[PDB]
RNA sequence: UUAGGCGGCCACAGCGGUGGGGUUGCCUCCCGUACCCAUCCCGAACACGGAAGAUAAGCCCACCAGCGUUCCGGGGAGUACUGGAGUGCGCGAGCCUCUGGGAAACCCGGUUCGCCGCCACC
RNA sequence: CGAAGAGUGCAAGAGCAAAAGAUAGCUUGACAGUGUUCUUCCCAACGAGGAACGCUGACGCGAAAGCGUGGUCUAGCGAAC
RNA sequence: CCUGUCAAACUCCAAACUUACAGACGCCGUUUGACGCGGGGAUUCCGGUGCGCGGGGUAAGC
């Protein structure tokens, strides 16, 4: 399961690429989505590769982000262990976070908005004109690397 | 006309003679030089390697070839060496010489397309490299920068 | 194009690979298809008659009855749906 | 082994290539059966401004008609060797062509399941001279 | 095969056994075929159908099994041919085959021919087959009269040993009779 | 399939070559022209009638990889080319990195001297 | 020996070998009526023209399946009054 | 035999890629009625630039 974060705007973005981001439920810069690793999805994220930051996050980071940014499929309700317990097939955020990673469910399937609307990266990111291997912030990241990003956008 | 007008591969391949007519003959006298009676069985084999893809008109091919071979008469009219210009000018080139109206050009010449790193000239000799000087003069009359390369010689 | 006939620019697609040259096997010129069956459309260079407009090569239509021995195949050209008269010789079952 | 390998005379074609005839009258007398005319393909300056038209005639003799002919035709000829085809054939001369071959020939002349005779069953120049020579006359 | 481009005929063309042009016009009918083939000693009639992996023989008869019903004569003549046609035809009937189209292969459509007799036989078996009475033998020849009268110009018995002495087309009348009702393998 | 008929795919089946097989179920070559039918001339062929002879042809079986072909491993080659991205380089024609794909020639070694369906048959 | 380099009326590209080529013989389907579909006009409306494919009629050749709605396919065409 | 070269109107090969149809996942539609159909009203038929691929031209803010 990968964390997908749009870091490059829509303007001048090819339409079928932007259309793909929207199919992955992201419609704004900095929004994040948890996409399971399937041949199908892999093709999608490869297409979006140059406008996103993606990689498998750690249980802890995914838990932090869910606690700090997850939202109800409808409403401004707070998503905490109490919320998760009385609304989801899980007992606490961790349980959820674990199911998401093990790809046994999705945020929508549990009644949460598919997107995690993140805050701009504190201290800024590595840049949107180069991929990870070249020192930029685009493309596939280390679990350690993707975590650094998500934590900064917490 | 200047090399400027044709040195670049900026047009589609135009070589089919079944559809092109009136192509000027070639100014290149020979392609095999030296004791072409003998085989490439020599100790040293140096070669002139073009460093950029370009189109070389037969005009420059003949000037460079002469410049080198003529000089390789530091070895003698019937000396002991081999020399081959391995490229042939297949690309027919034109010139629009009514302004931009019906401007397809008329055949005015032919050039050889040579890609970066291909060797245009190859010489075969005994430890008698007066040829390296022959190519300094040769590379002196063709568009691209070139590098002289000794292919089989540990006889420093 | 310099002209606009039915075979304009059909040099490649209406040409057989050297080994597929010569009269084609009759087995497939007699194949029977059922209404509703998905079929691929491709003209057979060796077969003169029963062809459809070359523009439609590559289409995969749905058989919907027949006219004489030829078949009536439904397809969607762009966004417009058309019907194509085509003999077995130029069709192959899908999958 | 042999027998189904020993040479045979399958057809003797006698023809005259005039280029104009009543020559059919004599070709029919010296052979025994009715002749047939030969047309000439392609037109030529030698006044052959006609493609489909009589230029000559011929007669193909098979079996007895052929032997009864060669018995009185071979004596007329002389030469041999360097006058024999690679297929063990030979022609001399009005022309006289003798077609020789081994027993299983029909396999390449029939309609159904035809097949071209294997080079091993194919007659040979030498095998030909032998057969003929071994039948009322001499070689070279 | 000289190289990459060389074109090798289809197998059955290579072997000179299947005329694919005639075969096509043949299949157009949509009907089964009355494949009529023959040899020097025997004759054969098969009712064939088209199949996903090759043709299908639904019925058939061979002059060899003609004996099983009382045939004591040679098997490469007209009476044999007719009878085999009838035998296969009858078997076809049982199998549910109602009609067919004559497939004479690489044989010639010679009037009076055996392939045509094979056809008359199958038609008499009740099979509906597109034909032309004007191209079929005149019955008496089918019975083998042409062979009896040939033996009339005796001097030496036609068949080396075999049966009879002066031959019997009547033997044919017996077999046709024996076939038009009852009997096993039918 | 101890030799057959009709095929499907239409060279993995082609080209060329070696060996084996017939009182018989057979296929053939073969023998023969009174008939049906045939030759713009020939029972050569086509057609018909038939078994004295043969396994030399064909055919069927077993096999050989020199040529042609199908596929596979290794090398060529992740090269050539390339869909996406870049305030990366180059005076420039042009190149490079990242991401997703990815040849061809050729060399070397294997495979391939058809496979499959239906009917018939010591 | 020879899968095709010939030939097939004419450009070019394409098709064709027990033929779509050659020869011979016979024949007039280069036929009448009325349509379907595509084309003309990719997608997407537009006429004349064209083609493929049906039904009916009448025929030719063939043993028959079948072939013939002109010449193997794509040019050779023209509104109202 | 060997040795040196090519192709917009060459191809024994052969991509990336584009494309028909179907299934899956995604997204979307069934009170926001999508897909589709019928009708009213248009405007519009001087375009330009970057990037990729171009064809012409020595080139061009052609
Ligand atoms: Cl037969
Ligand atoms: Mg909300
Ligand atoms: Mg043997
Ligand atoms: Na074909
Ligand atoms: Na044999
Ligand atoms: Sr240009
Ligand atoms: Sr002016
Ligand atoms: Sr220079
Ligand atoms: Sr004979
Ligand atoms: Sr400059
Ligand atoms: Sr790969
Ligand atoms: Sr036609
Ligand atoms: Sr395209």
């Amino acid at each position: 399961m990968h964390a997908l974060v749009q870091l490059r705007g829509e303007v001048n973005m090819h339409t079928d690429i932007q259309d793909t981001l929207e199919m992955l439920n992201i419609h704004h810069v900095n929004h994040c989505t948890l996409v399971p690793e399937t041949d199908a999805y892999r093709g999608m994220v490869a297409k979006v590769n140059d406008f996103v930051a993606f990689g498998e996050p750690s249980q802890e980071t995914l838990e932090t982000v869910l606690a700090t940014r997850a939202e109800p499929l409808e409403g401004d309700a707070d998503v905490d262990d109490e919320w998760v317990a009385e609304h989801t097939d899980y007992d606490d955020i961790s349980g959820l976070a674990f199911a998401l990673l093990s790809e046994e469910t999705t945020l929508r399937e549990q009644g949460l908005s598919p997107t995690l609307r993140l805050h701009p990266p504190r201290g800024g990111h590595d840049g949107v004109k180069h991929p990870v291997k070249e020192g930029g912030q685009l493309g596939k990241h280390d679990t350690e690397g993707i975590d650094d990003l998500l934590e900064a956008m917490r | 006309k200047p090399g400027a007008m044709y040195r670049n591969s900026s047009k589609p391949a135009y070589t089919r003679r079944e559809y092109i007519s009136g192509i000027p003959g070639k100014k290149i006298a020979q392609f095999d030089m030296g004791n072409n009676g003998a085989g490439p069985t020599y100790p040293a084999q140096v070669e002139l390697v073009v460093e950029k893809p370009v189109q070389i008109r037969h005009n420059a091919l003949e000037a460079a070839r002469v410049a080198a071979n003529r000089y390789v008469q530091n070895s003698g009219a019937a000396a002991n060496y081999k020399f081959r210009i391995r490229k042939f000018p297949f690309h027919v080139i034109r010139e629009n010489k009514d302004g931009m109206r019906a401007p397809f050009g008329k055949p005015v010449g032919t050039a050889a397309r040579v890609h970066g790193a291909n060797h245009i000239f190859i010489a075969w000799v005994n430890p008698d490299p007066n040829v390296e000087e022959a190519w300094r003069r040769a590379k002196m009359k063709v568009t691209p920068t070139i590098n002289i390369d000794s292919s089989p010689a540990g006889n420093a | 194009p310099s002209s606009n006939g039915p075979l304009e620019g059909t040099r490649g697609k209406l040409k057989n690979k050297p080994r597929d040259r010569g009269t084609s096997p009759p087995q497939r010129a007699v194949e029977e298809f059922d209404d509703g069956e998905k079929v691929h459309l491709k003209i057979d260079p060796s077969v003169p008659n029963g062809r459809f407009h070359p523009r439609f090569d590559g289409q995969t239509g749905t058989v919907e009855g027949k006219q004489g021995d030829a078949y009536k195949v439904d397809i969607v050209d762009g966004g417009k749906e058309k019907t194509i008269i085509v003999t077995a010789a130029h069709l192959r079952r899908q999958e | 082994f042999h027998e189904m390998r020993e040479p045979r005379i399958e057809k003797v074609v006698v023809h005259m290539g005039i280029g104009h005839a009543n020559a059919e009258d004599i070709l029919g007398e010296i052979t025994g059966q009715m002749p047939v005319r030969t047309k000439a393909k392609r037109t030529v300056g030698e006044f052959d401004i006609r493609e489909g038209d009589p230029i000559g005639a011929k007669v193909t003799l098979r079996d007895e008609m052929a032997e009864e002919f060669l018995q009185t035709a071979l004596p007329l000829a002389e030469l041999a060797t360097s006058q024999f085809d690679d297929t063990g054939n030979f022609s001399f001369g009005l022309d006289v062509t003798v077609n020789l071959v081994r027993p299983g020939y029909r396999v390449a002349k029939r309609d159904k399941a035809s097949r071209s005779i294997p080079t091993k069953h194919r007659l040979n120049p030498a095998d030909a001279v032998a057969f003929i020579e071994s039948t009322y006359d001499v070689e070279v | 095969a000289t190289g990459p481009r060389y074109k090798v005929p289809m197998r059955r063309r290579r072997e000179a056994r299947t005329d694919y042009h005639q075969r096509l016009r043949l299949l157009k009918s949509g009907k089964p075929r009355l494949v009529a083939r023959k040899s020097n000693k025997h004759v054969r009639a098969q009712l064939v159908t088209l199949g996903p992996n090759g043709d299908d023989t639904l019925a058939s008869a061979h002059s060899s099994d003609l004996a099983e019903y009382g045939w004591e004569a040679p098997t490469g003549n007209m009476p044999s041919a007719y009878l085999t046609g009838l035998l296969a035809g009858l078997r076809a009937q049982e199998a549910g085959v109602e009609e067919a189209v004559l497939d004479i292969g690489l044989n010639s459509p010679t009037p009076g021919s055996k392939v045509f007799a094979i056809q008359e036989g199958a038609i008499d078996a009740g099979l509906d087959i597109p034909h032309n009475d004007d191209v079929l033998a005149d019955w008496q020849r089918t019975r083998g009269a042409h062979i009896a009268e040939y033996d009339e110009q005796l001097e030496e018995p036609l068949y080396s040993g075999d049966f009879d002495a002066a031959d019997l087309p009547e033997h044919f009348d017996e077999l046709r009779e024996t076939l038009l009702d009852g009997d096993i393998e039918l």
